[PDB]
């Protein structure tokens, strides 16, 4: 698969900015028209997954209900990262991240798993 | 001492240790024939059993002071070490340091390390390694572990003199060693890439290979001088071009029309696809780059609606341009190699205009010609002292009747002659296979190579039967025949490959030919002699295929899409290791720029820059080095040769004996049978006209006709039909040379005599051309001037110029050589031609009819295999759909004829390609080929490579320097490539160099001018001056296009400074020196180069300021160049060059004289051929044979014979649907638009034949005399 | 290829006459598609009259008594790129000296452009009764002989010369 540098597992203490850190690697240059951009989030290993962030020629989050209006970005498509925040963490945020990642030319999709758990 | 062998002992030592004692209270070379790594003098004599890998004494008595004590195998080697205690911890008697002499010194140390060493080379081999390798590369590196480590305890680490890190060797093994043992510690691509580094240990461990490789690194040493110059011109005629086409690549047909209040910026700014870039500037169907313009009339035109602009990016990706002195340097690198440089002559041709081809004329034969050869002659030269002085310090009952019977039967000159010419027929019969084939033809071929089989089993069994095995098997030709037969049993009884092999009967005609007998001394040497060069050059080449492919393989892989449009592999890529060893191959053949851009697109400049730069610096050296090896090994060995020829009385000469006899006992009887059963005026007259055509004047006149005919058949191009006047001058100028030459004939008739004309070869030559002229004169007189050969005969006016080859002398010399040389050329070829014909039937074997495929004719793109496998489906699609063609190669293995054709396009490089993609594609007969199918036929091309090139040009060039040099000797010692007067040039201007002892320019008597002049006759006034004129260089090639405005004026305001620091320089010379200064002719260059900046700075700030003319002003300001052409004033490595170069200079004029004139009749053949050949391929609307210019230009670009490929294409088709029969071409009354193949490739084979004969041959044995005069 | 060559300028009264017209492209590999108009003004008339028209194969001929059955197409065929748009006249009168203008209308086909582009030729007939002969070939035709009489003449006086001087020395 495509070079990406995920983290295995993220502890962040209950009521803390979270950076969430999603990279990758490849040829060519990052390209507005043509960069697809995946963020699922999963309550647990079978849980189905939720889309939050999402990459159309720009950045357009959804607004889940879940999360509220606590999900931001920090990052910029040409240095290849697409990491995003969690303001305020909750208990409830604990589950699975994942951010696939589509690149042209490459066909290769991207794909990095992170399983956010928040201490009390 | 014969018995000199004493165990080492403690008192032995102690006797050392008190004799070093004495000789330190008191404060010579070691004997070559004892030291270590050699064998013992056999005056020794044998060691004894109790001696023999043991500790013993040291036997030279320079080391008897000092504690060194030695050990010798069973093998007879001399092994040094130091008795000093290693790392301070065990003694020589220690007992494990015992065992570890003992298991160091014993070969089967070395056959464990080879094999060791060999295991993990093919394992380097794979790119994606299983799991279950990474146990082998622990035991690879637990095992070079314990061979370091015993070096280690036997003769110490550091501390002594024979220790481990004293050697290299030791040195490169240490550091894999420890790079081996960071990694799996520490825990990419650069990572593994260190592991070649163990293959480099194969020269350690392998004897004969550090001798090899130290005299590879001599002869790198002694490249200096050559070296340094080629970078000077480089890097001047980089600079020129750099000057002349700055920005020139960047040309492109810009819209017209624009919409949307659109412009050139503002469309320029949101353009990142290449579609987008289409549908504003005009590109060529199925073309990467966008179409170059020009400004000029001479230069390429835009379509209908498009503008000419600089604009936009660079050709090939970028990396062909002459916008920076780095790219200039690698365009005038590329083109020093000749490496694809007829694309970067089109493309500047079209993008500045026709008339900048002088540029290239030059760069191409005082650059790329005249450097390579002095790189030949240095190479060549050094391996001559080196051989020398290697050689000079080697100087220094029933069944017994039965056989007996058969042994009578073995009686040679009938048997083996008839074996020889069965295996002559054998050979020929063999080449009749072609594809398109009757079944009978199929039939009659079978029964005859069964036949032919039969017999040469039967043959072998009554050799076998009339001589016994144990000495049957003793011959080489013996045992390589049963081996012959035994295959070709082998494959009776069951591949396409396996048919051929029988074709390596063809070699037994060795015995007779003494030129086959060459080649296959040549052949033998590579294996024999000269073995271990092969291996290092083998070696070589494997090291760099897998460095690329740990380098590069995974950036290929995951970058496709930056090289391919298909986001797929390419042809060529480091991928695997097969492709990467293809890749460097290609690169050995000359080859490198294409791979290179690819590689630069997936990778990054650097890294690919520097990993070719040092395939190609490296391989080169050492496949030279191997050639000139071979050509020297095998050539200059003809001074004695001990043995009578052919001891057996020559076999085959008795067979020719044997006969004569019988045919002289026939021819006498014959006879002899027959005849039993049976005045004043006209010697005035003569003498009178022989008065005439000897006259000075008449010669001029005549010379002065040819001249103007020649010139009148220079004209008649397709735009004659716009001149309606000079067309009829040229046609009653035609009836006036005619008139003349006819006079010419009838005088030198009646003043020279029937005898004296028609033994005469010149005088033949011309009364064949005048006969020519009036015979097609008489037909225009009587009306009969378009029936039959009779245009044919007015095309054969191009041979008109041939009558200027007898009227000077410098051309006349050259053809005599030519002729001179021409037997053995014959023979040469004749031998050549043999060897390429089982290449030939090989091929016809392999590829017969396996070259169709269905194609898009829209697009000119295959059919996959899933859709159309086979024959039946591509016509199937004909009718299924349109533009749709089963298409052949043109050139391709179909017959022998056409292999040959093939085989010529792959030894030249010039067109292969097509046909090995062709070839790996290939998967049967009427079947559909699939990309990469039968992938390992490249090793055919391989094999063709080093055998029927490499080999065969090996002896081509040898045999051609060998008659040019008897005949040289034959003269008495004199150039026979020059003139009698150019001779007494010749030795004055070789003078002129060697005046060592002037004046010393007598100092002035006054007081300030010799306070000066002392100050200049300082050699530090020279040395800053040089250094002066080295930042005046740099100041030039920091120039880049589109650099600044304030740039500009920096620029110009420091050239100024330099150009009065000079002219003060010159002046404060001239005030000193009082005329004294215009005796040197140095000097008198460097006034006359001042002289110039100034004059070309005014004049072009007046063109700038007053004037408009950019070409002219870009002329002008060339001018600089001669400012640093003062560098080669402190150089004498770059002075003597150039001095051969200037001795070989009236040579290579006579020579560039007869090759201009057989290029001006090739020029007016091609106008009066194709000039209507279809426009594809090479042919396009600028370089075609339509006029004059553009026919020169083909063939000067085909002289290198790059792209000879390209201009032949179009002119192989000649039926429809590859042409149009019944062509219009408006403006003439030509009908048709395809040409002639038989007229086509005789004309383009002949012409690359001739210019190897002439450019490389002549230009390497003139370049090699003149450097052998200057180098004394 | 394509060379414009120019259309002779003499025409011969009762002959047929062929008035040429080729306008090549700047690039030959480019697609177009060509018409072509043709306008003839008499000698003494002052007006540009139009006589004839070509496109798509097929010739339009316009109301002319000049030109009523004297004029066949003589260019291009069987294509729509046409670079020949000569015509030619089955039987010259002296109605046909004048003035004539052939008026090229070529479509170019790029990518995503439409060039639409015009050439104007112009040609001048001179119909005359006997053809004469060019003075072209008039003064070279009269070169040939002076220059193959001169040089005779020039050798014969060499060897004439020659002679006294080689028979004095025998005697
Ligand atoms: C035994 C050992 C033998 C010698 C081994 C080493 C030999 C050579 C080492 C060369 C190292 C080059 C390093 C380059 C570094 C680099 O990154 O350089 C960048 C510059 C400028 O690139 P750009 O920004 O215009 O590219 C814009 C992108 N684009 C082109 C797609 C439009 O590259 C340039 O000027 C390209 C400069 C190329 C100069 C010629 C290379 C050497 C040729 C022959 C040497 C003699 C044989
Ligand atoms: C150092 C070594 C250098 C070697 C340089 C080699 C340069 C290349 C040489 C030759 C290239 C061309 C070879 C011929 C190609 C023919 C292609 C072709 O079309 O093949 C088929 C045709 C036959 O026509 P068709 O199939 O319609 O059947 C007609 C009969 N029907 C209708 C009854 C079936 O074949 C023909 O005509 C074949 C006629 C010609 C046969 C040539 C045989 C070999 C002779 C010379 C070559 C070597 C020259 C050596 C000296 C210079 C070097
Ligand atoms: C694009 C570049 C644009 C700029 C180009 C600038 C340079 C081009 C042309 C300027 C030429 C200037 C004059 C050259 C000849 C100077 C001269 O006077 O040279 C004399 C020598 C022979 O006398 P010597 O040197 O043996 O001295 C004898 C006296 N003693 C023994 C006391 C030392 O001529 C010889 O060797 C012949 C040397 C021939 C050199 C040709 C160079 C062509 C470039
Ligand atoms: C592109 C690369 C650059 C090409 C152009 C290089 C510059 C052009 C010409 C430079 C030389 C002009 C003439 C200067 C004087 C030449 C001379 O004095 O002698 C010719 C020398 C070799 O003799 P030398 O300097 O060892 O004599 C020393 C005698 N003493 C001891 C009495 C001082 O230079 C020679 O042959 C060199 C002759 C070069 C020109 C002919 C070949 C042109 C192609
Ligand atoms: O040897 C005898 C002659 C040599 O030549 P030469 O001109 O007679 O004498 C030259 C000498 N230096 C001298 O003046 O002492 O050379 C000869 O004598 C050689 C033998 C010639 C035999 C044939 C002569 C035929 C007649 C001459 C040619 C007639 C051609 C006619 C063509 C048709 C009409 C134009
Ligand atoms: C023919 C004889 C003289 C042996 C020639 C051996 C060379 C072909 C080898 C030996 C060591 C190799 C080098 C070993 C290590 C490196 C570092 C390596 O560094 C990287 O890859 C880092 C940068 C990057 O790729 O991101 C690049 C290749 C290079 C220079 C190798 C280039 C090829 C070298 C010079
Ligand atoms: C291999 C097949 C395709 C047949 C090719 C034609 C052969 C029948 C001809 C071509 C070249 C010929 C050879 C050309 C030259 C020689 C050398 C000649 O001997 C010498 O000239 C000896 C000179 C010396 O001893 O100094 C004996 C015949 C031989 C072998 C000829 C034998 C017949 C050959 C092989
Ligand atoms: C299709 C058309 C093909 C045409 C081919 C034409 C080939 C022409 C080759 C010309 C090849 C050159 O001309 C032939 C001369 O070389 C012959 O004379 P020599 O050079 O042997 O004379 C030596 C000097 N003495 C001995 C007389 C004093
Ligand atoms: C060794 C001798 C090597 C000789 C090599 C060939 C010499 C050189 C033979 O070609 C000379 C060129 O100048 C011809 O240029 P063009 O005529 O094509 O330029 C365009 C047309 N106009 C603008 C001039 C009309
Ligand atoms: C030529 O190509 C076809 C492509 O499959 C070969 O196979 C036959 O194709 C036809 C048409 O698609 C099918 O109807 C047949 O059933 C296919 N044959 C078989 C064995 O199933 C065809 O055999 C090829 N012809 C030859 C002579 O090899
Ligand atoms: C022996 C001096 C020649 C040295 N040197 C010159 C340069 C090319 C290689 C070599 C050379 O020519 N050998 C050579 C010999 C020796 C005889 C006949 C043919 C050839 C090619
Ligand atoms: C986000 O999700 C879709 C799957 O629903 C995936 O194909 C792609 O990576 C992203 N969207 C698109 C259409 O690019
Ligand atoms: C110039 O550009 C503007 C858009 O920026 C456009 O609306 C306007 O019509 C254009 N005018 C011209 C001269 O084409």
């Amino acid at each position: 698969s495509m070079e990406v540098t995920v983290p295995a597992t993220l502890n962040v203490l209950n009521g803390s900015d979270a950076r969430l850190p999603c990279t990758f690697n490849s040829c060519y240059t990052v390209n507005h028209k043509q960069f697809s951009l995946n963020w699922t989030y999963q309550e647990c290993n079978n849980c189905s997954e939720e889309m939050f962030l999402q990459f159309r020629m720009k950045i357009i989050n959804l607004k889940l209900e879940r999360f509220q209006d606590r999900v931001e970005f920090s990052g910029n498509p040409s240095k290849y990262d697409v990491s995003v925040m969690l303001r305020n963490v909750q208990p409830e945020d604990e589950g699975i991240y994942n951010c696939y990642i589509m690149n042209p030319p490459d066909r290769h999709r991207g794909h990095g798993k992170i399983h956010l758990q928040v201490l009390m | 001492g014969p018995q000199s062998f004493v165990h080492f002992t403690k008192q032995s030592l102690a006797l050392i240790e008190q004799r070093i004692a004495e000789r330190k209270s008191k404060e010579p070379k070691p004997s070559s024939d004892l030291e270590a790594g050699k064998q013992l003098p056999f005056i020794y004599g044998d060691i004894p059993p109790g001696m023999v890998s043991e500790p013993l004494e040291d036997l030279d008595p320079y080391y008897a002071d000092k504690k060194t004590f030695i050990v010798l195998n069973k093998g007879k080697t001399i092994f040094r070490f130091n008795a000093t205690p290693a790392l301070y911890m065990l003694s020589p008697f220690s007992p494990l340091r015992r065992i570890s002499i003992k298991i160091l010194v014993h070969s089967l140390f070395s056959m464990l390390i080879m094999c060791t060493i060999l295991t993990n080379c093919i394992f380097m081999t794979m790119n994606n390694p299983p799991d279950w390798t990474k146990n082998v590369e622990y035991t690879f590196t637990g095992i070079y572990t314990f061979e370091s480590l015993v070096k280690i305890l036997a003769r110490g680490f550091c501390v002594g003199e024979f220790t481990f890190l004293r050697d290299p060797w030791n040195w490169l093994d240490f550091v894999v060693i420890v790079f081996a043992y960071l990694t799996e510690f520490v825990n990419v691509s650069a990572l593994r890439t260190f592991r070649v580094l163990r293959a480099l240990k194969t020269i350690s461990v392998i004897p004969g290979l550090k001798t090899i490789v130290g005299a590879l690194i001599q002869s790198v040493k002694k490249l200096s001088d050559v070296m340094i110059l080629t970078v000077f011109c480089l890097s001047v005629f980089a600079l020129i071009g750099l000057q002349l086409f700055m920005g020139n690549l960047k040309h492109k047909c810009f819209r017209n029309s624009l919409e949307n209040n659109e412009t050139l910026e503002s469309i320029m700014n949101t353009l990142e696809s290449e579609e987008d870039f289409r549908k504003y500037f005009y590109y060529l169907e199925g073309s990467k780059d966008a179409l170059l313009c020009g400004f000029s009339t001479d230069s390429g035109q835009c379509p209908e609606g498009y503008t000419c602009v600089k604009i936009g990016r660079n050709p090939d990706y970028g990396y062909t341009s002459f916008d920076t002195f780095s790219w200039a340097f690698l365009a005038l690198f590329r083109l020093m190699t000749q490496d694809y440089w007829e694309n970067l002559y089109q493309q500047t041709l079209r993008a500045a205009g026709k008339t900048y081809m002088i540029f290239f004329v030059v760069v191409i034969f005082l650059g790329s010609f005249y450097l390579i050869n002095l790189i030949l002659a240095v190479v060549a030269m050094a391996y001559e002292e080196q051989n020398q002085a290697n050689i000079e310090e080697a100087k220094q009952p029933y069944w017994i009747k039965f056989k007996k019977c058969i042994y009578f039967i073995v009686m040679d000159p009938f048997v083996d002659l008839a074996i020889t010419i069965c295996i002559v027929l054998n050979t020929l019969f063999m080449a009749m296979e072609h594809h398109p084939m009757t079944e009978e033809f199929k039939n009659v071929l079978a029964i005859g190579n069964l036949v032919f089989t039969g017999i040469f089993a039967a043959e072998m069994v009554l050799k076998l039967i009339a001589m016994d095995p144990y000495e049957y098997f003793q011959v080489g030709w013996n045992i390589f025949d049963s081996l012959i037969v035994t295959l070709s049993l082998v494959e009776l009884f069951l591949l396409s490959v396996l048919r051929s092999f029988r074709l390596l009967r063809v070699f037994k005609l060795a015995k007779s030919w003494p030129t086959l007998n060459m080649l296959i001394k040549i052949i033998g040497n590579s294996v024999g002699a000269l073995g271990n060069l092969t291996l290092v050059l083998a070696i070589i080449v494997f090291i760099f295929a897998v460095v690329g492919m740990q380098l590069f393989g995974k950036s290929y892989k995951e970058c496709v899409c930056k090289i391919n449009d298909d986001c797929t592999l390419p042809r060529w890529h480091m991928n695997d290791f097969f492709h990467s060893f293809l890749i460097v191959f290609r690169v050995l053949c000359g080859e490198w720029i294409e791979t290179m851009w690819d590689c630069m697109e997936v990778a990054g400049q650097a890294m690919c820059l520097i990993v070719y730069m040092m395939v190609m610096v490296i391989g080169n050296l050492v496949v030279l080095n191997l050639f000139l090896a071979l050509l020297l090994s095998s050539f200059s060995s003809d001074n004695l040769t001990a043995i009578e020829e052919d001891p057996d009385a020559n076999n085959l000469q008795i067979a020719v004996t044997r006969i004569k006899k019988g045919i002289n006992y026939v021819k006498q009887t014959l006879r002899e049978f027959i005849l039993k059963a049976f005045g004043k005026i006209w010697w005035n007259i003569r003498k009178t006209c022989y008065k005439i055509v000897e006259h000075s004047w008449f010669e001029s006149f005549i010379v002065l006709m040819i001249l103007l005919s020649s010139g009148a058949l220079a004209f008649e191009d397709i735009y004659i039909e716009r001149k309606k006047t000079i067309k009829i001058i040229l046609e009653y100028a035609d009836k006036i040379f005619t008139y003349i030459f006819i006079l010419e004939m009838l005088l030198k008739w009646i003043a020279y005599g029937y005898k004296t004309y028609f033994t005469n070869a010149w005088c033949w030559l011309d009364f064949l051309i005048v006969d020519v002229s009036l015979v097609t004169l008489v037909a225009n007189t009587l009306g009969y001037s378009d029936l039959g050969p009779i245009k044919s005969l007015r095309t054969l006016r191009a041979l008109r110029p041939l009558r200027a080859l007898s009227r000077f002398e410098g051309m006349r010399v050259v053809v005599n050589a030519l002729i001179g040389a021409i037997p053995s050329i014959m023979n040469v070829l004749l031998v050549c031609l043999i060897f390429w014909l089982i290449f030939s039937i090989m091929g016809v074997n392999l590829f017969a009819g396996k070259f169709y495929e269905c194609i898009n004719t829209t697009d000119g793109s295959r059919f996959p295999a899933s859709q159309v496998p086979n024959r039946s489906e591509c016509f199937a699609l004909m009718n299924v759909s349109q533009n749709v063609r089963w298409k052949n190669l043109k050139v391709n293995f179909d017959n022998v004829g056409l292999g040959y054709l093939s085989l010529l396009q792959v030894a030249t490089f010039k067109g292969w390609t097509i046909i090995m993609y062709a070839a790996v594609d290939s998967v049967n007969v009427d079947k559909q080929p699939k990309y990469e199918y039968s992938l390992y036929m490249y090793i055919y091309f391989v094999v063709f490579i080093i055998f029927g090139s490499f080999f065969t040009l090996n002896l081509f060039i040898g045999v051609i320097i060998d008659n040019f040099n008897q005949q040289k000797k034959k003269l008495g010692g004199q150039d026979i490539f020059m003139t009698e007067e150019q001779k007494k040039y010749y030795n004055a201007m070789k003078k002129l160099g060697s005046k060592k002892p002037q004046k010393p320019i007598p100092r002035p008597g006054n007081k300030i001018q010799g306070c000066i002049f002392d100050l200049v006759t300082n050699q530090a006034f020279d040395i800053s001056i040089m250094v002066l004129i080295c930042l005046n260089m740099v100041t030039m090639m920091v120039e880049k296009e589109g650099q600044s405005q304030h740039m500009t004026e920096v620029l110009y305001w420091i050239n100024v400074v330099f150009i009065i620091l000079f002219t003060g320089e010159c002046v404060l010379k001239l005030i000193s020196l009082r005329h004294y200064y215009f005796t040197v002719g140095w000097n008198i260059f460097d006034f006359v180069v001042v002289i110039i900046s100034i004059v070309g700075m005014f004049l072009a700030d007046l063109i700038e300021t007053y004037f408009v003319s950019p070409t002219l002003f870009r002329v002008i300001r060339l001018a600089r160049i001669g400012r640093i052409l003062r560098l080669v004033k402190g150089a004498k490595g770059i002075r003597t060059l150039l001095f051969a170069l200037m001795m070989s200079l009236p040579a290579l004029f006579n020579i560039g004289l007869l090759l201009f004139l057989v290029m001006f009749i090739y020029a007016i053949f091609g106008m009066s051929n194709f000039a209507y050949v279809k426009k594809e391929d090479g042919i396009n609307d600028m370089f075609n044979f339509e006029t004059f210019g553009n026919s020169m230009i083909c063939l000067f670009q085909i002289t290198t014979s790059a792209g000879w490929d390209g201009l032949l294409a179009p002119i192989l088709n000649s039926k429809p649907p590859d042409c149009d029969p019944k062509k219009v071409h408006p403006g003439s009354s030509v009908e048709g638009d395809c040409g002639n193949p038989s007229v086509g490739i005789f004309y383009f084979v002949s012409y690359i034949i001739i210019s190897f004969l002439v450019v490389v041959n002549m230009y390497i044995a003139v370049i090699l005399e003149n450097f052998s005069v200057a180098t004394e | 290829g394509c060379v414009e060559v120019d259309s002779e300028t003499e025409a011969v009264y009762g002959m047929t006459f062929k008035i040429l017209c080729i306008s090549c492209k700047r690039r030959s590999e480019t697609n177009a598609e060509t018409f072509t108009e043709w306008t003839f003004r008499q000698k003494g008339t002052e007006e540009f009259v139009k006589i004839l028209r070509y496109e798509n194969e097929v010739l339009q001929l316009e109301e002319d008594e000049r030109f009523e059955g004297r004029v066949v197409w003589n260019g291009s065929r069987g294509t729509k790129d046409l670079q020949d748009l000569s015509i030619f006249i089955t039987n010259v009168t002296y109605n046909h000296s004048g003035d004539y203008e052939c008026h090229v209308y070529r479509l170019l086909f790029f990518e995503n452009y439409e060039h639409n582009t015009s050439v104007v030729k112009k040609i001048h007939i001179e119909v005359v009764d006997k053809a004469n002969r060019d003075m072209a070939s008039i003064v070279s035709e009269i070169m040939m002989y002076v220059l193959i009489v001169v040089l005779t003449i020039w050798l014969v006086a060499e060897m004439i010369y020659c002679y006294k001087k080689i028979a004095a020395a025998t005697e």
